[PDB]
């Protein structure tokens, strides 16, 4: 049995500016106490080709951890648009919520964002670079892929 | 390119150069 | 079954023999392989369909699959 | 010392398979690329099972892998959601 499972995951404030922060209100439930700690991260997929370009935008320590019913606001900036490519700047990429216990990834929830012009000149005719100030972030929040991994919960 | 899926001969190896 | 038998048995034994396992796979085994390998890759598309829709896209390309596939966190 | 290099294209499943899965998974419309980018996957997926399976055998001893071992080594993949719980 596992003994953290997530209940939910809610998309605040989105869609949102492409610099507007990540805030995710994560609820989750102990089955049975953790000594040590929870670990969360928010990973974020620039290009989809190659993991080299995923960035992680924060990563969060949580214990020890009690049993019973949490919840709790993740927040992470957003990713640095250096790091990105510019082919994959505008787009469809995806965003990952990750939970892991004594260094095994236990869960993952990831969503598609899709990063898009609003104004009509820049949809008509995209800039050469992208710009970042006149993308729209949004995130698809109505499915949302929860994948469970297996993982060695002793001591 | 792309390819119409809605209902629209390929052996097994095939050779070219690069020695 | 709509994967053809005689090039998945060729790609499943050629991937054995890569790992040096020398250890006959049961014939079910093999099938088993393939009834699994479809559904995983219905659902794929599955996948690439949502996200291509999301791209405002009709047509889904590699980055779809490749999309897909990282938000299952497989490699 | 003029050679012609050996490839194969089919890698596991055929083009009009390819395209049948993808309808069965309601896409309408792909770009060719898709061919070489579902064979390579696929070979992933092969990859990890059958190393999740072999192993298995590997631990209880045995010359052969049963179908059970790679049901098994199936579960012993990731189970991805559309939803919580």
């Amino acid at each position: 049995m596992a003994k953290v499972s997530v209940l939910n995951v809610a998309v605040l404030e989105n869609p949102s500016p492409f610099h507007s922060p990540f805030r995710f209100e994560i609820s989750f439930e102990c089955s049975e106490a953790l000594a040590d700690d929870l670990e969360w991260k928010i990973i974020y997929v620039g290009s989809a080709e190659s993991e080299e370009f995923d960035q992680i935008l924060d990563s969060v320590l949580v214990g020890p951890v009690p049993a019973g019913r949490h919840m709790f606001v993740f927040q992470a900036d957003a990713p640095n648009p250096s790091l990105i490519p510019e082919t994959d700047a505008v787009g469809v990429t995806v965003v990952l919520i990750t939970c892991t216990y004594h260094g095994q990834e236990f869960i993952r929830v990831g969503y598609y964002v899709n990063n898009e012009y609003l104004n009509p000149e820049l949809r008509e005719n995209p800039p050469m670079k992208p710009d970042f100030s006149q993308l729209q972030r949004n995130i698809l929040a109505s499915n949302p892929r929860v994948t469970r991994f297996h993982i060695n919960w002793d001591n | 390119e792309e390819i119409d899926l809605e209902e629209e001969d390929e052996s097994d190896y095939s050779e070219s150069d690069e020695d | 079954l709509l994967i053809r038998k005689l090039p998945f048995q060729r790609l499943v034994r050629e991937i054995a023999q890569d790992f040096k396992t020398d250890l006959r796979f049961q014939s079910a085994a093999i099938g088993a392989l393939q009834e699994a390998s479809e559904a995983y890759l219905v659902g794929l598309f599955e996948d690439t369909n949502l996200c291509a829709i999301h791209a405002k896209r009709v047509t889904i390309m590699p980055k779809d699959i490749q999309l897909a596939r990282r938000i299952r966190g497989e490699r | 010392r003029h050679r012609k290099v050996l490839r194969d294209n089919i890698q596991g499943i055929t083009k009009p398979a390819i395209r049948r899965l993808a309808r069965r998974g309601g896409v309408k419309r792909i770009s060719g690329l898709i061919y070489e980018e579902t064979r390579g996957v696929l070979k992933v997926f092969l990859e990890n099972v059958i190393r999740d399976a072999v192993t298995y055998t590997e631990h209880a001893k045995r010359k052969t892998v049963t179908a059970m071992d790679v049901v098994y080594a199936l579960k012993r993949q990731g189970r991805t959601l559309y939803g919580f719980g």
